[PDB]
């Protein structure tokens, strides 16, 4: 009866206020609402505090509503998912002390150009971070420190030129890393650490293949089967790996995983393997 | 595992995969005995004859897996090694006597439907279950055939394999190999006159040989896949490290340091 | 001195714990009876 659509299944409520030209939240929606969709509205400015009630709200969708100012006021101790993608944010909202239960944060496609110091300070129990499509150029040392449980990190389509040598410190559970389509030319010393990365996307970058592109040289070699090329959703990037997608100077026929360091220092430290032959034969 | 079958989900929760970081390859198998202790074969880490010598920093431990190669979302757990302990009297020079090694995870692992510890044999359980004819069970992602020579069929499975094998009496074990046997190992497999087949194979080492107590219904790890000559060859038997006999050395390191 | 996990060991969540038996554990159980 309101302006939105109210539904259910189990002890959860789901309200859908998409594309309803709203400039604020349609007052008095089920107090037991768990999911809230306010997509494609006109919330140039929004107040979290305005949701203080509905104490069973877990998922909040404020995408495509051209938001430029989010007022982080009240608390949503049960909010877990938060989509702020496709908006006009120019500075990242400090959601630490406000959304303790958050596990998924998508601030993809906004107008972020850099990240605050203690950006994520507080949301330590976070699992997925989406920042694809912004214009970030550099990252803070310890940006993920507060988020040790992180499993997925998307930094594709940004203007990054160089990554913090110790960005990935901690992150024992990280499995997907999207960095495609940036302006990266080299990878720091021990950037990937000892951790195993199932799905990495590094294509669409101008990799400067010299003598300090060797670390990343062997890494590509070892993780050849873990490098994929992003196509789109529903695809499940678990379809045919492709380490050749990472190319020198983004130059086609110049895969980084096939670049002899010719006259480079230390003839045995970086990319010193490939000593024996192997003949594998697995099945369906 | 040769002549085995695909394992059921969570059927061998204690199954551990010994992963090599670079190049990325499955080396051996192993088993979980506690939230921070793994048990595998010694020669999986050290084998001077084949200049094999893996240090903590060269490996990873994948736990709670089913598929041999697919990363499994929120099913498997990847842990790093804090310390490797190979039996100080492991005989690599001749017959891999005391083929055993303990690994200490850098951080404890939480259990799940897929990740659980197996029990180690005690005085009575060892004496009760280790009898010729009684069947044990071996699991592993190892080769499905002798891969060093041309043979029909695939080399390694896509899913963890399982096979049930009868414990063979020493005499039969001894005279089936020219390799010198010790009290620290035992062999198992079907005899030429039994009809059924099955045996471990390369890549299966470290994997556990487990038996279920008919008394308390708990699964105990009686052995560790150690060696054999060929895979599932008539009149030939697989040899496993006798876990119980080495119980005193396990206890001694496991319980050595505080925490 | 410690490990952690025993007393609970050897009991599979998806099986013993749910009082379910896997497809071939019987093979093992029938092996404990003299086969003549
Ligand atoms: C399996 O692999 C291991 C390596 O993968 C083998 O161990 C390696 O052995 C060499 C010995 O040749 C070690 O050499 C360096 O360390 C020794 C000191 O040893 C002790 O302290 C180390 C910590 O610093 C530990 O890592 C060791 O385990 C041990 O406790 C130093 O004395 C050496 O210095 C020498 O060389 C430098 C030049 O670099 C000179 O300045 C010195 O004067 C001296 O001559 C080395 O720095 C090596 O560290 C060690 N690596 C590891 C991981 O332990 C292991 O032996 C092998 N197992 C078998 C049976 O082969
Ligand atoms: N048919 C079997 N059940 N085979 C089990 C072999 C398991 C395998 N082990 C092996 O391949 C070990 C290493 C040395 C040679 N070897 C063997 O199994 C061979 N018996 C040769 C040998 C025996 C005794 C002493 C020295 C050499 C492994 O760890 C995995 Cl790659
Ligand atoms: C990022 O690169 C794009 C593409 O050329 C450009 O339009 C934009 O101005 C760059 N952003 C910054 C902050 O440099």
């Amino acid at each position: 009866h309101p302006i939105c659509e109210v539904s259910k299944v189990a002890s959860h409520l789901e309200v859908n206020c998409d594309k309803r030209n709203l400039t604020a939240l349609p007052p008095d929606l089920p107090k037991d609402t768990t999911i809230l969709h306010l997509s494609e509205n006109l919330l140039y400015t929004f107040s979290l505090a305005t949701l203080m009630p509905y104490t069973r709200l877990t998922q909040l969708n404020l995408d495509r509503a051209e938001l430029t100012k989010l007022q982080v006021d009240g608390t949503l101790p049960v909010l877990g998912t938060l989509d702020l993608s496709h908006n006009q944010l120019q500075s990242l909202p400090l959601l630490g002390q406000t959304l303790p239960a958050l596990t998924v944060l998508d601030v993809s496609f906004n107008r972020l150009t850099s990240l605050p110091l203690g950006a994520l300070r507080g949301l330590g129990e976070l699992q997925e971070l989406y920042l694809k499509g912004n214009e970030l150029k550099t990252l803070p040392p310890g940006l993920l420190t507060p988020t040790p449980k992180l499993e997925k990190l998307s930094l594709a389509n940004n203007n990054l030129t160089e990554l913090p040598a110790g960005l990935l410190n901690g992150l024992e559970n990280l499995d997907t890393l999207l960095l495609q389509e940036n302006s990266l030319y080299t990878i720091p010393k021990g950037f990937f650490g000892s951790h195993l990365l199932p799905f990495a996307f590094l294509h669409g970058n101008p990799w400067l293949c010299n003598c300090e592109i060797l670390y990343f040289r062997r890494w590509l070699q070892d993780n050849a089967e873990n490098v994929y090329v992003w196509k789109q959703g529903v695809d499940v990037k678990a379809m045919t790996s492709n380490v050749a997608s990472v190319q020198c100077d983004n130059s086609d026929k110049f895969p980084v995983y096939k670049y002899p360091g010719k006259g480079c220092p230390t003839l045995g430290d970086e990319g010193d393997t490939d000593l024996y032959d192997y003949y594998p034969e697995e099945d369906t | 595992i040769v002549e085995g079958s695909d394992a059921e989900i969570g059927m061998s929760p204690w199954q551990v995969m010994l992963f090599r970081k670079s190049p990325q390859e499955l080396l051996c198998g192993a088993s979980l005995i506690s939230d921070r202790w793994v048990l595998t074969a010694a020669h999986c880490l050290l084998y001077p004859p084949w200049d094999k010598n893996f240090t903590e920093n060269d490996l990873l431990v994948r736990i709670g897996k089913h598929s041999r190669t697919r990363y499994e979302r929120n099913i498997e757990k990847i842990s790093m090694l804090e310390k490797i302990y190979i039996h100080p009297r492991y005989n690599w020079r001749e017959n891999l006597d005391r083929d055993i090694a303990l690994m200490k995870l850098k951080k404890p692992v939480a259990f799940s439907d897929y990740i659980h510890p197996v029990c180690l044999p005690d005085r009575e359980t060892a004496a009760s279950l280790l009898q010729a004819g009684y069947k044990g069970r071996v699991t592993g992602w190892g080769n499905l055939k002798e891969t060093w020579t041309a043979n029909v069929g695939k080399g390694q499975p896509s899913v963890l394999q399982v096979v049930n094998l009868p414990i063979v009496e020493r005499p039969v074990c001894k005279d089936s190999t020219r390799i010198r046997i010790t009290d620290n190992m035992f062999c198992a497999g079907y005899k030429p006159d039994e009809g059924k087949r099955g045996d471990a194979c390369e890549g299966d080492s470290g994997g556990p040989f487990v038996m279920k107590s008919p008394f308390n219904n708990r699964w105990y790890q009686m052995g560790i896949v150690s060696w054999g000559e060929g895979c599932d060859r008539d009149g030939k038997y697989g040899f496993y490290t006798h876990v119980f006999r080495l119980k005193k050395w396990i206890q001694k390191v496991i319980d050595q340091f505080g925490e | 001195t410690f490990g952690s996990g025993e007393a609970d060991c050897g009991l599979r969540p998806l099986f013993e714990k749910k009082s379910l038996e896997d497809k071939t554990e019987r093979e093992l159980l029938e092996s404990y009876i003299d086969g003549r």
